[PDB]
């Protein structure tokens, strides 16, 4: 065997089949419409055509060898793959694209390469490669812009070829609208022919005009049709690129929209300038360290298994430093990693207050936190990263005062990026391992007796 | 009247429309008089009379008319004559209007540019005309069109000023000097801001600079007008686009699984009837956006009287009734569709908001015991049961497209735990019937 | 009987009446402005106009026979239908359409066919047919794009007619802006006249220019107004076409935005290459097997009974394969099929694990799942489609060995799609029919002892 | 020390370093392409370049003084800042920018200003200043307009310089497409050269045409590429403008859609005309008084302490008037204001009804309350802003005339906006402050005595 379509090997072949398909979509019509392009480089075009046909045979062999999913499992039986490929429309499209029409070279002559206007029917491989690349690549917006620009270039090139063909059918130099006479030394060059056709197609499709007016009825009709194509088909792709470039920074746009909403609220409510400055400073801190993205609303579309694996992988350094789990067997961390809720606190913020009925336990991942006195000046113990706290009020223990209240108050010396484990969710996980329960209770009694 | 309120009293809307016409005359007629020689001494008296009439409208509005508007202060509408005048004096719009009316004696029409500063009246007029008349999106289209026309107007005036600065007929770029002398400059403006092209090429440095700045400004201006038009037509058809998108999403969902055309036709018919009758695809989505008091009041108006009549619900707390109405869900049943089937249990109370249902009885059904109309309530006894111990005695089939408000078990039961007196009263009523 | 508007015959008659309306909107103005088109084919236009008038009369009759929906019921009696039609504005519009203005042909000659502009007042029938076609067809966005392109064609054709009529009023060949002289044999042809008028209409509406500038005040006014129309009306329709094209790929745009957000989150957090490739493989699998669409969001606004009718047909094989459901429940399955939510599990993962709290019951749709002891080296048995598991953690048996915890773990080989049945949803759907549950306690009694 | 990034002095230096980057990104290429611009103003350009280099050196020094955050604490150690700055790519970019290439002026003459193109690599400071401006400005959409306009001006200026360089390489006056001969005194003016190049670039990049057609093949290629780039740029402009427009009308169009939806709901449901009129007046009051925005959705991204003190600052006039806030405890309000949910009531509404079970306690910030009898005419007592009621029903008293019931019919005289506080959340706050509890119970007993 199978090719494993979800694997990297199948994707690597998708690029190797996209090149002949793009060449057939690009240069077959160019050779068909520009006679000098086909005639001058006939050996090169024959070599490229043979290479593309060979890659087409290899692609058909791969599609016979590729494995689909039945009952959720990959199919390794060869005959089943043959039946699945042949029953699909893709086999018919590949066969129709690979009908050998080169024999018509012996009938219609070497100057008719439009007989290969079936080999671009295998656009499905190119579209599949574009769909797979868009998921795989690290720059999806850049790739989407490049793909749509490639579509624009293909459309303009095809319109240039069509305009040159219409000039050829009507006759070069017969009218002011058509391409000038081939006998002209300046306009007889193949490069000049192609680039003036491209210039005319660019003017017509990009709604510029600035072309000689049509003289014949067919010329007027084709100009109307091509301007309608430029207004409808071309300009829609143009607007899509405009929206995609405008929406490259979607997360930044959402963050800025939040900033505008909060600033408009503060301006309407006549909030003091100091508070507005503090809000601006907080949001600058959020944006500078890339804390503006929320993985609760981003990873919620992922499955719970894969989301839990990502949460384990991202925070692998900070949970191993926590002494309440990942110690006896390094297996408890899997259950409570999904229940971690990340919170960010400003400096000078009292995360825990004395006497409050805390409904959660806070696990420090980033930032330095201080155990504060009653006045707010004297700090006893400075808590570094990986140090758990707030575990007294979550569970009641016998022989303790203020079981549902915090024994001490905790403030953040600087910015702290710490998780908060809820009271109810920890009870479900802690009942599995009694040793962790009694260790937590012993530590709580040790810190509560004084 | 001594006191005038903006929400009603359409004479206020009419006067404010006259003020907007005066402001439009000032905004549209100052640049065409400053640039063009249309303000000839032969008809200078007409221009002076129109300007004096517009200034009279401005003076009347700022002095005798605006001070009569009643205002809200701390939720209370104030009707006193002195208080309205004091709040008007404290308002920003009176300061803008007073800055608009300034005496500039010095005949130059460029001295009336303060009169264009009375723009808050136009925005207020826009707000009330969005309020009074239904289908207000056409007024927004007309307003965006007017903004584009005013931009073209200003560009035409600037182009004629530049042509007169260089001299009419001096070269191909400037206005040549024959014709209506305004439609030509407006043609230049419409071909410049929208950037059609086809205009004569600029030769001198001033002409190239003016053409550059005009094209660069017009690119962003044309983008602004097309964005405003696109936003307005999107907001006008936002509900239609959302309903269509949901409908075709459902259609492609049923087509993906090869669902037979009967079920697909039923789904499409339900979608069409819901969109044509309700005007919207969901009711709870609109209800949750409203405040709690407004949602409760809407619940009371529609079906509190219907809920109050039924004997089982009688004797309840008033808040008991008010809470269940907020949880009634509107469901549309297609014609010839069984709302209730014999042989299956019932847990759903059915309140016929619209349409009629038929109760099926006799041998093998096929007979109408009763035709319950709108406002008839059936299935209430299914609510008060231990759960699964009751059955539908007869088939209930929707005779037509019927809209029913439904309340079901374990949705009323969570309201029972809120009010214990209602809990014990309903328990006593349930055990009394059984 | 009566004609039902929701019936197929009403849609067929809508199609049959739209063609006279489209013919009147296209050809009446063309014959009015291009007089030769009125004179050359008079024997054809008379027959077509009489046929259109006959079909208009038959449509008027149909509207006296079709029903209307009041109180959700269709009216059957003829008298109320006649009164409802005659009291509506549509009867007045139809009467104004079928006013015998053709008798003015005797007074005005055959040269002036613009007496049939009253017959464009049946635009409501054409708009209604277009509205009804959108819901009926399988490709509605494509039809909407085609309808907007048709509206563009109508506007361009009408502008061409207006330009030709304005040139006729001013004078042919008088100026460079107007249409040239008819006495010229190149521009005297009717086809040339219409095609050049369409050329001018297309370039002026699409804001192309590249036409001779106006030389008269009336010409300047018409040119300014027509570019105004092209900016305001034409560009609005083009933007609407772009909007429908965007709504075609709205699901694609949203899913790719989710993928981009997840990848951008994983790019900043420095997630390992293996996890990133696993996420990419999962999303590529979702795209390949068309599992991106979720039935919860799609079927959000539907009745419970209609959603049951949809969901029974989709999951017909699975609920008939399971022994306990659709065989003994007798109506409970209808309640279950709404509460079941689809979920996909990657190969090799553990859907459920020993010692973990179970909040939902799992029903296999198209997956291959196995029962393993600790690690997965050996499998006791494989679970095919329709087999159920995970019900023990939902409800417990009297004298249960374990309470509110999972007894065994199920490993997923291959990509398994399967239903999930939440504990509270199962409680709601199970309290209604306790009778069929005794098989579930029987199975729990058998499997907990071993 | 060190310079904090969040401080205003870092913003000031961002502006003072963006100014030379503004100068370098625009004028360097202009001097490189327009040789008369460099030759005539050589003294001014040398002075400005030396000033820009000095500012670049000071910026490199400031980057060493800029303090990042480790464990959420500002890094005030000089050696750590030096090691952190030099490790980043920005240090390499700053070194490349400040590489001395003015010494190449001796080898290459004074007519080669493009040796300073390495100084364009400090674009990061420019973009950092521009994104810092967007967050902190009070007019974000005006700044976005200015940013987009300046970007378009920069790109048009660069394309103008490219066109002038292409004309210089081809030769001035050799073709009609290139810039005309510089020996002609009208075309030889430097202002004329720059302005016509900018005009050509504006025409090409904003899709207007109106330029002489290309003559050479290279001119055709450059014009096609420039037109395609200009189409993409115009699309980006249109997308940005539409997005900005949508954002501005985000709240207003949503509110108007809500108005249309509620009107359609009332028309469909046969809602009484009095209630319909009252609701339309209610919505008009909410929109005119700008009370339609909600504090929960806008401020949910803020920290809990920051949001709490913002809610204190907004409602500072009314919280001090309440007898429970800033009267005895002076500090209960900071933790209790988060639990207050704002609500609006139309005139004639009933806040509470006698004989109804109490759910929340009401705090008045604005509006007038009637406290009406059962008849609907007489009022026992008027309630002003900053008052509280509805607390004696939710408070539990052993001896009460009415048990857990409202004791009066509260009526809103007009459009009263209140704060509702749930009973259980109040009991959470009341237990921590027994002194606040006792006086509240005493007031309840006193008001229940009569
Ligand atoms: N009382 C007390 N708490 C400490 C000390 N060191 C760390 N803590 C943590 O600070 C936390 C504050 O909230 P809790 O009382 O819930 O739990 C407390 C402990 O987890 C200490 O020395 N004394
Ligand atoms: N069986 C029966 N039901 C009726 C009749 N008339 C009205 N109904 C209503 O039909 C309803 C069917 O469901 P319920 O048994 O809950 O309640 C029934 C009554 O409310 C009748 O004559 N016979
Ligand atoms: N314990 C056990 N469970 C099984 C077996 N075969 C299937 N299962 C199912 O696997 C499920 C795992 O979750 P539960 O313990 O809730 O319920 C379990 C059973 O439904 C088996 O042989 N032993
Ligand atoms: N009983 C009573 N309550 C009043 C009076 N004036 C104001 N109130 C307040 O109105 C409130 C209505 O709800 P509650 O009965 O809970 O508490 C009531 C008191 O707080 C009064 O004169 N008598």
């Amino acid at each position: 065997v199978v090719i494993d379509p979800s694997g990297n090997t199948y994707y690597n072949w998708l690029f190797c089949i996209t090149l002949p398909v793009m060449y057939n979509w690009t240069m077959v019509i160019a050779r068909a419409c520009f006679d000098e392009l086909q005639s001058d480089y006939l050996e090169y075009w024959l070599i490229l055509d043979y290479v593309s046909d060979i890659v087409y045979l290899i692609d058909m062999f791969v599609r016979t060898r590729t494995g689909y999913l039945e009952q959720g499992l990959l199919v390794k039986e060869e005959l089943k793959l043959i039946n699945k490929y042949k029953s699909n429309l893709q086999f018919k499209l590949d066969v129709l694209s690979l009908i050998p029409t080169d024999l018509l070279y012996f009938k219609l002559g070497w100057n008719y390469p439009e007989i290969r206007l079936n080999r671009l029917l295998r656009f499905s491989r190119m579209f599949e490669f574009f769909q797979r690349t868009e998921t795989r690549t690290n720059y999806p917006n850049i790739f989407r812009i490049s793909n749509l620009v490639m579509y624009i270039v293909i459309i303009i090139h095809w319109n240039a070829c069509v305009f040159y063909s219409i000039s050829k059918a009507i006759g070069f130099g017969n009218d002011t609208w058509v391409y000038p006479d081939i006998n002209d030394p300046e306009f007889g060059r193949l490069a000049r022919k192609y680039v003036y056709s491209l210039y005319w197609s660019t003017l017509t499709l990009t709604t510029i005009g600035e072309t000689p007016p049509p003289v014949r009825d067919s010329e007027y009709v084709f100009v109307v049709v091509d301007f309608l194509i430029g207004v409808l088909i071309f300009a829609t792709i143009v607007g899509n690129i405009g929206s995609m470039i405008s929406n490259m920074n979607a997360a930044r746009a959402e963050f800025q929209a939040r900033i505008d909403a909060i600033k408009q609220y503060m301006h309407f409510r006549n909030v003091s300038k100091d508070m507005e400055k503090r809000v601006i400073k907080w949001f600058d801190y959020l944006w500078t360290n890339k804390k503006t993205v929320d993985e609760k609303e981003v990873l919620k579309y992922l499955p719970d298994k894969l989301r839990a694996e990502i949460a384990i992988n991202v925070h692998l350094d900070t949970l191993k430093k926590v002494r309440i789990f990942a110690d006896c067997e390094a297996g408890l961390l899997v259950e409570l990693v999904l229940k971690l809720q990340p919170q960010v606190y400003s400096p000078g913020d009292y995360i825990c207050k004395k006497g409050d009925i805390g409904r959660e336990m806070y696990i420090i991942k980033e930032g330095k936190l201080a155990v504060v006195a009653d006045d707010g000046v004297t700090q006893f113990v400075v808590l570094s990263d990986g140090s758990y706290f707030g575990e007294i009020s979550i569970l009641n223990i016998k022989g303790s005062k203020a079981g549902n209240r915090r024994t001490a108050n905790i403030k953040s010396i600087g910015y702290s990026d710490l998780f908060c484990l809820s009271k109810d969710d920890l009870m479900e996980a802690l009942t599995e391992y009694p040793d962790a329960k009694t260790m937590l209770e012993e530590k709580g009694k040790q810190i509560l007796m004084k | 009247p001594q006191s005038i309120d903006p929400l009603t009293n359409l004479m206020y809307v009419l006067w404010l429309f006259f003020v907007v016409m005066a402001w439009n005359w000032n905004c549209w007629l100052i640049p065409v008089r400053w640039a063009f020689p249309y303000q000839t001494p032969d008809n200078i008296h007409h221009w002076l009379l129109m300007d004096y009439l517009c200034d009279l409208i401005y003076f009347l509005d700022i002095t005798v008319f605006q001070t009569r508007l009643q205002f809200v202060r701390g939720g209370d509408i104030i009707t006193d004559k002195k208080d309205m005048r004091n709040n008007y004096l404290k308002s920003r719009r009176f300061k803008m209007d007073l800055l608009s009316l300034l005496p500039l004696d010095f005949v130059n029409p460029l001295l009336r540019l303060p009169r264009c500063l009375k723009y808050m009246a136009f925005f207020e007029f826009n707000s009330r005309l969005e309020s009074i008349l239904s289908k207000a999106y056409v007024y927004r289209v007309i307003r965006t069109t007017a903004y584009l026309l005013y931009s073209l107007h200003l560009n035409s005036c600037l182009y004629y000023w530049a042509s007169a600065y260089q001299g009419l007929g001096s070269t191909h770029w400037v206005y040549d000097g024959v014709g209506n002398s305004y439609i030509r400059c407006y043609y230049f403006a419409v071909k410049t801001l929208i950037t059609i092209g086809g205009l004569p090429d600029p030769k001198t440095l001033f002409e190239i600079v003016f053409q550059l700045l005009n094209y660069f400004t017009g690119v962003f201006a044309f983008s602004v007008m097309i964005g405003q038009m696109r936003d307005v037509v999107g907001a006008a058809t936002a509900g239609q686009t959302y309903y269509r998108s949901c409908m075709d999403s459902t259609v492609k969902y049923m087509n993906f699984y090869k669902i037979p055309k009967s079920v697909q036709n039923r789904v499409k018919t339900w979608y069409e009837y819901t969109w044509h009758s309700q005007g919207m695809l969901d009711e709870s989505e609109l209800m949750v956006q409203l405040p709690d008091k407004m949602r409760l009041d809407l619940a009371i108006d529609v079906n509190y009287n219907i809920v109050s009549k039924v004997a089982l619900f009688q004797g309840c707390d008033r808040q008991m009734i008010f809470d269940m109405l907020k949880r009634l869900r509107s469901v549309v049943y297609l014609p010839n569709d069984y709302v209730c089937k014999k042989g299956e249990i019932g847990r759903e109370m059915y309140i016929i908001q619209a349409g009629q249902v038929q109760v099926l009885g006799g041998p093998d059904g096929k007979s109408v015991l009763v035709t319950l109309k709108a406002g008839s309530v059936f299935g209430e006894i299914s609510l008060l049961a231990v759960g699964g111990g009751n059955r539908r005695t007869a088939n209930v089939v929707a005779h037509g497209f019927t809209n029913l408000f439904i309340l079901d078990k374990k949705d009323l039961n969570e309201i029972l735990v809120h009010y214990p007196e209602s809990q014990k009263l309903l328990r006593k009523k349930a055990r009394r019937m059984l």
